[PDB]
């Protein structure tokens, strides 16, 4: 016999979207966070980065 | 003699008798059998699973 389930020559397809993983909730119990500081204020952490134009 | 023959053959061999079924691989759906489950099963929803290149 055939398996049951075989063949589908309709429906051509789609190309498959972008990959937009989601963090961890169950390897992770919470957030993971990188740079540490006491940042006493609404949060800016332990890394802060900028870029001067022209 | 009967009865004591059961409870040896039965205590000798249940020591080896393993579901197949138990769930105990963790998903994102719970956790499922063994034989449900591989290496790319999402232990998480939305886990990203590279195809990693075993140099
Ligand atoms: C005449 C005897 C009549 C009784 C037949 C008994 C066999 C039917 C089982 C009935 C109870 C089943 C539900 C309760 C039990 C249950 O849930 O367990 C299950 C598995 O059933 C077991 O337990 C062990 C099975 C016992 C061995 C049966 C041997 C076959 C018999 C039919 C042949 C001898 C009888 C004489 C006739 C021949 C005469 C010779 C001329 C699943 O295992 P699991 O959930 O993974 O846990 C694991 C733990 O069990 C596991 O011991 C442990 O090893 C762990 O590995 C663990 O993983």
């Amino acid at each position: 016999c055939s398996p049951p389930g075989e063949t589908a020559s309709s429906e051509p397809g789609t190309t498959p979207a972008i990959w937009t993983g989601s963090p961890s909730p169950a390897a992770p119990s919470g957030e993971d966070h990188g740079g540490g500081h006491g940042a006493g204020a609404a949060g800016a952490g332990e890394t802060l980065t900028a870029e001067l134009k022209t | 003699l009967g009865a004591f023959g059961a409870g040896t053959l039965v205590a000798f061999i249940g020591g080896l008798i393993k579901n197949p079924w138990k769930p105990v691989v963790p998903t994102a759906e719970g956790k499922k059998a063994v034989l449900w489950t591989s290496g790319w099963t999402p232990r998480f929803k939305g886990e990203t699973i590279y195809l990693a290149r075993a140099t």
